[PDB]
């Protein structure tokens, strides 16, 4: 009921990994499930930070995490490496950036400013 | 148990008298060995949920959280597991024996430390593949965002949450050290099993209608043509008692299997991840869970988030 | 050792695993007997060879104690008519010791000689003599009318009750007398009953046994004063009391006993027994087999290569050092075919790695793999009727 | 259920002849009271949420 | 009652709770017996004190009813030889109605 008709979010209930789908199969005196699951591989390590100081404001990600390959900071989804320039359309802001423990200084873009020129 | 020895007790006459009852002895032996082998399956399904024996780093900078009272000590075993092992106050004489478990308490206390070291260091990930390190405050922010509260509410309040977690760990250690009847759900099982074995061993002082309750006595002062009937009475009584014991043990082992299944599911879905099931792991919104070994079970410590000091507003 | 598997499983090929084939117990030897010191014949002649035996109203009783009683010198004779023992085997009374002996004697009819028994009704069974819902020693009735053929008289009473009054009890006296004359229904028989007691006090009367020497700290079989047992005898830190003859903890098994000849208290314990279990790598692979004695210190037994583990003693398997995955479970942290032998190691839980944890580093995947995993679940059983 | 009254029925000799059967009746009484307490715990766990 | 608890639990100390110590029943008094009013003895002598006992070809049979019987006056004597009652106890026959 919960793995064939839908998609279970219960850990290790219908496979080893993240549940995508399931196919049932009959049997002599039972049932055989074949769970199709998604498993990440070929990980890489980056430098991270909880927020970002920008002109006295603290920028937190909207969906994802701040990563750095040594030089420059991008935003990714926490389950895959697909980096993107840090802008204002994907990082909300709350409070002055003196409280968060471990803020790094960096730049945050604003796609409206260049369109003004 | 050994049926031919519990019933007779090294009396060839009684052995011959009993051999004519079919294979009841082999059947009871089979049932008992079945449940004895199922117990190890229960244990390995609850605890062996991990693939590698993770380890904790020597530098402890977990954003201000104090995991010293749950992480193991190089003496064995953690401090809370030792308090648990102390909170419980638990033979082989005649046809009875107690097999040892397959996993020593050392290995179980090592499993419940691998799981803990993997939960503090990687979060959800090690239960779905390889362990992907993450600073603890960011993992806690992921969890907060999971329960519906934005992540900045943690980074603004990291110190207060660390202090509350430390004070709650202290509260649990005290409530364990002081209060009696802590692990009643395990003392109950131990007492039931021991009382059943006690009744079994005490059922050997009954006559069931015979002249005496000891077999070598009737063997001594009577003739085989008459000794047949007295030995038969004792034999049928002891057989009925052994069968009763085996059936009640079967029922109790089925119940214990259901409870170990519940515990395995709770480990898989509350320790390896974050449960969105209401009141499944704690009262409130689930953040994380830490397992702990026990004498004959497991003890979960669920860390949950509960709102307080609410206000009233007008809405639209 | 292997063939017991092929027999316990009723097959010629058994798969891998660890089976329970049988038990083992170190059989005892040199059985001993321990009877009291006083060894003098008992005077049964001053009992059975009398002539003045009272009537059915005042049937006599005498006590016997403080001797050794040869019973096989009376039971095996043609001198008695009915020699019927209730609860005891007549050929065995030369091994059982009693606390006292009660010999009751009287003279009754040869027809009414059947009514001296528990569970029979009649005249004397209901008015003169009775036995309870239990056993007496034996009944011994011999025809003695040759030396008897009036002076013998007889009348709701209980077993072992005496009626001494002879009064008229509607004026009718109830008593009556026999007739002594060689003229079948009234031919008199001289009858006695022997009554014993078992395991209620120190015993003093029993037959000609040897009272052999004593042993200690060995699994021996003893015939200790009618109490027969098997086990190892040891010395006790405990002490009994002047009024204690033996002891026990639970379930009627004697756990300690004082001596009848030396007043010394010894402890009795069951001698080393246990189960045996055969770890086999499967007959299709090979035919060698390891064996383990459960809860046994193998100081008591083949012993080619011995390893003493928390589960028992293991023979036939070599204790290897480096942990591997678990092949065959043994118990208590041991698991067990590699390199032409059988090995017994300490199983390990898996690869031991430590994730590099830092407060400013993260690990993010770059590729992925989709997988399919099977899972089998039974839903029905056969509908037997 | 009560053993000594269900199977004997207030007969002293029956009680005497029954005392020789060990403690089967105490064990059955124990089992029954166990399931009674469990039936109470069931409602206590379902409704007192 | 506390002694009955300490006895039922095989212990000199007992924790809290509610135990079942025993049953209870109001014992009856002044037993009664109710037999019919018709009390006129019947002649078992006209059965036993006879000589025309037919042979084993036509072994005679007679019926007895409508009386208060008297069984002791027969059983208690030494007149007979074999007195074996199948299913009944002779000393009880003075309490059984047929």
């Amino acid at each position: 009921s919960e793995c064939v008709l839908g998609q279970s979010k219960r850990v290790d209930f219908c496979g080893k990994g993240y549940h995508l789908m399931s196919f049932p199969q009959s049997a002599p005196h039972g049932v055989v499930f074949l769970h199709v699951t998604y498993v990440p591989a070929q990980e890489k390590n980056f430098t991270t930070a909880p927020a970002i100081c920008h002109d006295g404001k603290a920028h937190f990600p909207r969906e994802g995490v701040f990563v750095s390959n040594g030089t420059h900071w991008f935003v990714t989804q926490r389950n895959f490496y697909e980096p993107q320039i840090i802008t204002t359309d994907n990082t909300f802001v709350s409070g002055n950036c003196d409280v968060v423990i471990g803020i790094v200084n960096n730049t945050v873009y604003d796609p409206l400013q260049p369109e003004l020129d | 148990v050994d049926c031919t020895m519990y019933i007779c007790g090294d009396s060839t006459e009684c052995s011959n008298l009993l051999l004519q009852y079919g294979s009841f002895c082999t059947q009871l032996n089979r049932a008992l060995t079945g449940i004895a082998v199922e117990q190890d399956k229960n244990t390995q399904e609850v605890f062996a949920q991990v693939k590698q024996i993770y380890k904790t780093p020597p530098i402890k900078d977990f954003g201000g959280f104090n995991f010293s009272q749950i992480l193991p000590d190089p003496s064995k075993r953690s401090f809370i597991e030792d308090l648990l092992f102390n909170k419980v106050t638990l033979q082989k004489f005649n046809g009875l024996t107690v097999l040892p478990p397959l996993l020593t308490d050392e290995m179980i206390a090592q499993y419940t430390s691998a799981l803990l070291a993997g939960t503090i260091t990687s979060g959800w990930t090690f239960g779905a593949g390889a362990a992907l390190q993450i600073p603890f405050a960011m993992q806690m922010a992921y969890r907060f965002n999971g329960i519906g509260v934005t992540q900045n509410v943690l980074y603004e309040n990291q110190k207060l949450i660390a202090n509350q977690f430390n004070s709650a760990i202290g509260k649990i250690q005290d409530s364990l050290s002081s209060t009696a009847s802590a692990l009643g759900k395990l003392q109950d099982v131990v007492n039931q099993n021991a009382q059943a074995l006690n009744t079994l061993v005490k059922q050997l002082s009954s006559n069931f209608g015979a002249i005496s309750s000891v077999l070598n006595d009737i063997l001594s002062r009577l003739d085989p043509p008459e000794a047949e009937v007295q030995i038969d009475r004792l034999i049928t009584g002891r057989l009925q008692s052994l069968q009763t014991y085996v059936t009640q043990q079967l029922i109790r082992a089925a119940e214990i299997r259901a409870s170990a299944n519940l515990a395995a599911t709770k480990m898989s879905e509350c320790v390896l991840g974050q449960s969105k099931r209401v009141d499944f792991c704690g009262k409130g919104y689930h953040l994380m869970s830490f397992p702990q070994s026990a004498p004959h079970g497991v003890v979960f410590l669920h860390v949950t988030y509960v709102p307080a000091q609410e206000k009233n507003f007008t809405t639209a | 050792p292997l063939s017991e598997t092929k027999c316990t499983l009723k097959s010629f090929t058994v798969e891998k695993g660890i089976y329970q084939t049988s038990n083992f117990r170190v059989q005892p030897t040199e059985s001993i007997v321990r009877f009291p010191n006083i060894t003098n014949l008992c005077p049964f002649g001053e009992v059975f060879n009398a002539t003045r035996f009272a009537s059915v109203y005042a049937w006599n009783r005498k006590r016997i104690s403080n001797c050794v009683a040869d019973y096989s010198v009376l039971y095996n004779s043609a001198s008695f008519s009915t020699f019927k023992c209730y609860g005891v085997s007549p050929t065995k009374l030369n091994d059982l010791c009693f606390t006292n002996v009660y010999a009751d004697s009287f003279v009754i009819r040869g027809d009414e000689v059947r009514q001296i028994a528990p569970g029979q009704t009649g005249k004397i069974a209901d008015y003169n003599y009775k036995l309870p819902d239990d056993f007496t020693g034996c009944v011994i009735a011999w025809n003695s009318n040759n030396l008897d053929s009036y002076n013998y008289l007889y009348r709701n009473l209980k077993p072992f009750e005496r009626d001494i009054s002879t009064e008229i009890y509607n004026c009718y006296f109830p008593l009556q007398s026999y007739g002594f004359q060689p003229t079948v229904g009234y031919q008199p028989y001289r009858v006695v009953v022997l009554s014993f007691e078992l395991l209620h006090a120190p015993a003093t009367v029993c037959g000609p046994k040897k009272s052999t020497n004593l042993v200690k700290n060995k699994c021996v079989n003893f015939n200790f004063n009618g109490l027969t047992g098997t086990g190892v005898l040891t010395e006790s830190n405990k002490k009994f009391l002047p009024f204690q003859q033996f002891g026990r903890d639970i379930a009627d098994t004697t756990d300690a006993v004082r001596d009848p000849q030396t007043l010394e208290i010894l402890d009795i314990t069951p001698c080393s027994f246990g189960g045996v279990s055969v770890i086999t790598p499967g007959t299709n692979t090979s035919n060698q087999v390891a064996v383990l004695y459960q809860d046994v210190n193998c100081t008591e037994v083949t012993g080619s290569n011995v390893f003493q583990t928390r589960a028992g003693c293991l023979i036939g398997a070599e204790h290897v050092n480096n942990s591997y995955e678990c092949d065959i479970p043994i118990g208590a942290g041991i698991c067990a075919v590699a390199s032409q032998s059988i090995i017994a190691y300490t199983m390990s839980l898996g690869a031991e790695n430590s994730v590099a944890y830092s407060n400013n580093s993260i690990a993010i995947p770059t590729n992925f793999t989709i997988s399919v995993t099977t899972e089998i679940l039974p839903v029905s059983m056969t509908k037997t009727s």
